[PDB]
């Protein structure tokens, strides 16, 4: 999930520009819901996931807000000590404490019903138990019991009129989420929000801790500790689920790392490029980053150095020259199914081969399968979410940095061979594989493009529409599920704020009993595909001016 | 009036709610959501509470059990019970709004019932404040803030110690799953903090 916020000093013909592309997968009917709320202290416009009471993306005519997943470490596992005798008890602070339990009945359409028990300790619900060790794992969340307050902080922030009021609400959001701010005066801000544990000294947050007492968190860290910036010296704020600040520790997921190879660099490159950006230029970064190969930049120097002393008639040198001629931007051919350049196919084969010879080789089975992905995933429906640099690829980047890398190389991943020799061997594998399928003439390689699918099943894998409701887009775009832009103090208008969004397929998922589809069921689908956008209205006169219908209700509590 | 809720839809169908109080404002929101996205919302309610096997069958029993094991319903109810009346209005407003429209739908299903309820062979039930809160808890708290692989990391670490010995196993662990990496590109510049 990406975001770019541009302040006074970087903005051209406006005072502040906010562009958000939350990435949640692509669904039919839309993941988010468009809504404007005027009354009881609220005056907002925007869209929000699952029509939550609070709007994750929008503005109130004074300030604008947005979000991106935080990925801080806010969950720890407690190894609970059970006795063989005296069951449903666990040892805590030298006493055998009884567990909370609840019975549950799963009713099944056309099958027998099923019942089970859920167990809970002071640390959290029990995940799994190992009756051989006499250990049970309880999952402890720093936000346990602040779920409802997090929702309400997301709602009350819509009424803030300045940074001061806005951060009072940011302080109550307990989930690990990045929050972004912009205002009518050109002020911009960022807060890495959430509840984080105050851990015991010598607690390694990557691995379980005994739940017998000594390892129990001391409490939660204060909000003064949460990374934040207000009106940064650069004139902008960019994030693509990268580290908030220097030395901030990421989630404990084995598959998640914050290293020198990060996709946020692709955004930075573009924002530093122009001294000032207009709104169209700010919107335009969505198109470029949507189409950018993420590995080109990281490994081109490595491939260039390795093939420098090779002959022109050497196929491994040819392949690097193709990539050298390429900008990394994927474009579809006229056929709507293949890419213009073979770069991504080359990097995908090369990278898979490199991983198998280096990272995969150093890790015992079956942990070796965690590091073998190149990050070019997909099926026929294309990727289920965003494209990123794989974990194996981030670890291989540090290795190819040698001594320029801050990560001590305990095992030499190249296993005593010079780097160049492993690179050339992987390049030989690439050539052998690709030449076999497409031929020897690299210039006529017509490689398959990734596609986009608006799925009928929600993210849980549960149907939220009929299978036939599934929509397909020819070009895969590494962008938000929705994209929204807020422009404060345009010099171009009389209006103090301008805002746009796109909610595809459409606003409504309604289908009448006879099979009659709503008028707004899919009127935003083509707009999505060609990087278009629709105006978001706030004021009564704009709303009135654009009204298509009215409904008045008289209800009393 | 205080009883009045005006609903204006724009050229894209995006609803705008005009109301004088909190309960009336959230009622309006709930009402248009039930108009636009009832089947989606209903399926999102069953997904977040682990009630998919009831209407969908055998295939969702494991899903249902996994959802239920990952939360404590009673802890959620207690947070709702502790809300102030203004805070409570948002949730009650919302559920009420939705219910208003579910009553008309269930009254005149020959024209108002979402086609998919017929397809899937079930009908919409009324919502309570707990249901609204669970939509957020289940798709925001469990989707993006419930991430850990600590038991798996321990398994990996144990395998590295069996391969490189104790000290070496640990140093390889730090090369694969480092705590911090000082070269990572950051949102906040180092001059800032
Ligand atoms: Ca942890």
């Amino acid at each position: 999930s990406n975001m770019w916020v541009i302040g006074k000093s970087k903005a051209q013909d406006a005072k502040a520009i906010m562009v958000n592309g939350p990435q949640f997968g692509w669904y039919a009917p839309a993941y988010t819901y468009g809504i404007g709320l005027h009354g009881a202290g609220y005056d907002v416009t925007g869209n929000t996931p699952f029509a939550y009471p609070g709007l994750v993306f929008g503005h109130n005519g004074v300030i604008s807000w947005g979000s991106t997943a935080g990925f801080g470490d806010d969950v720890d596992i407690f190894a609970e000590r059970l006795s063989a005798e005296k069951p449903g008890y666990y040892l805590h602070n030298g006493k055998w404490v009884k567990m909370l339990s609840r019975e549950e009945t799963i009713t099944v359409k056309n099958g027998q019903a099923e019942t089970f028990t859920v167990w809970r300790t002071v640390h959290g619900n029990i995940l799994q138990t190992d009756q051989t060790t006499q250990t049970a794992y309880a999952k402890s969340r720093a936000w346990d019991g602040k779920e409802v307050a997090s929702l309400l902080a997301w709602t009350h922030q819509m009424k803030a009129k300045n940074w001061q009021e806005w951060t009072q609400q940011a302080a109550k959001q307990a989930l690990t989420i990045n929050w972004y701010y912009a205002d009518v005066n050109g002020n911009i801000g960022y807060v890495h929000t959430g509840a984080y544990p105050d851990r015991q000294s010598g607690h390694d947050p990557r691995l379980p801790v005994p739940g017998t007492g000594k390892w129990d968190w001391k409490g939660l860290l204060p909000f003064e500790m949460n990374p934040k910036v207000y009106n940064p010296q650069s004139g902008y704020i960019a994030n693509w689920n990268n580290s908030p600040q220097k030395d901030y520790p990421a989630s404990d997921l084995f598959a998640f790392l914050w290293g020198g190879a990060d996709r946020v660099t692709e955004i930075d490159r573009l924002l530093e490029q122009k001294p000032r950006l207009t709104a169209d230029q700010a919107w335009d970064v969505i198109r470029q980053t949507s189409r950018q190969d993420l590995n080109l930049r990281l490994f081109l120097p490595t491939l260039q150095a390795a093939t420098s002393g090779l002959t022109q008639s050497d196929p491994r040198r040819q392949l690097v020259e193709t990539l050298t001629r390429w900008d990394g931007i994927n474009l579809l051919n006229d056929d709507g199914k293949t890419w213009q350049q073979p770069g991504s196919a080359i990097l995908n084969v090369w990278l898979t081969s490199m991983l198998k010879r280096t990272v995969v080789a150093a890790v015992p089975m079956p942990f070796d399968k965690w590091y073998s992905a190149s990050g070019y995933e997909t099926t026929q429906d294309g990727p289920t979410g965003s494209l990123n640099i794989s974990v194996g690829a981030k670890i291989l980047y540090e290795a190819v940095q040698g001594d320029k890398s801050p990560i001590p190389q305990a095992v030499d991943l190249f296993a005593g061979k010079p780097q160049q020799e492993v690179v050339l061997a992987a390049l030989e594998d690439t050539w052998e594989t690709l030449s076999k399928r497409y031929g020897n003439n690299v210039s006529n390689w017509k490689t398959p493009a990734m596609a986009l699918t608006f799925r009928a099943n929600n993210f849980f894998g549960v149907p939220q529409a009929a299978a036939e409701e599934t929509r397909h887009q020819a070009e895969y775009q590494n962008r938000g599920t929705e994209n929204d832009m807020i422009v404060f103090s345009p010099t171009t208008s009389d209006r103090p704020v301008l805002a746009w969004d796109v909610v595809a397929p459409g606003q409504s998922g309604f289908i009448a009993p006879d099979g009659t589809v709503d008028k707004h069921y899919e009127d935003q689908l083509k707009m999505y595909e060609n990087f278009g956008r629709k105006s978001l209205w706030l004021t009564k006169q704009d709303v009135e001016a654009h009204k298509e219908s009215q409904e008045v209700l008289h209800v009393q509590r | 009036s205080s009883s009045e809720i005006k609903i204006v839809r724009d050229e894209y169908g995006m609803p705008h709610i005009y109301a004088n109080d909190t309960w009336h404002l959230f009622y309006g929101y709930g009402y248009v959501v039930a108009q636009d996205r009832l089947f989606q919302m209903e399926m999102a309610r069953r997904s977040t509470q682990g009630t998919v096997a009831e209407v969908l069958g055998k295939d969702f029993v494991k899903f249902d059990k996994d959802i239920r094991r990952n939360y404590w319903p009673d802890a959620i109810r207690a947070q709702i019970a502790a809300l102030s009346p203004e805070d409570m209005s948002i949730l009650q407003g919302y559920a009420d709004g939705m219910n208003a429209w579910i009553d008309k739908v269930n009254t005149n299903p020959e024209t108002l019932l979402p086609k998919q309820f017929n397809t899937f062979g079930f009908t919409p039930k009324r919502w309570e404040p707990f249901d609204v809160a669970m939509i957020f808890v289940g798709t925001m708290a469990n989707r993006f803030s419930d991430s850990t692989s600590e038991i798996d990391n321990l398994a990996l670490l144990t395998a590295l110690k069996d391969k490189y010995g104790v000290s070496q196993g640990m140093a390889v662990f730090n090369q694969l799953k480092w705590l911090v990496n000082p070269s990572a590109p950051t949102t906040i510049a180092v001059q800032e903090s």
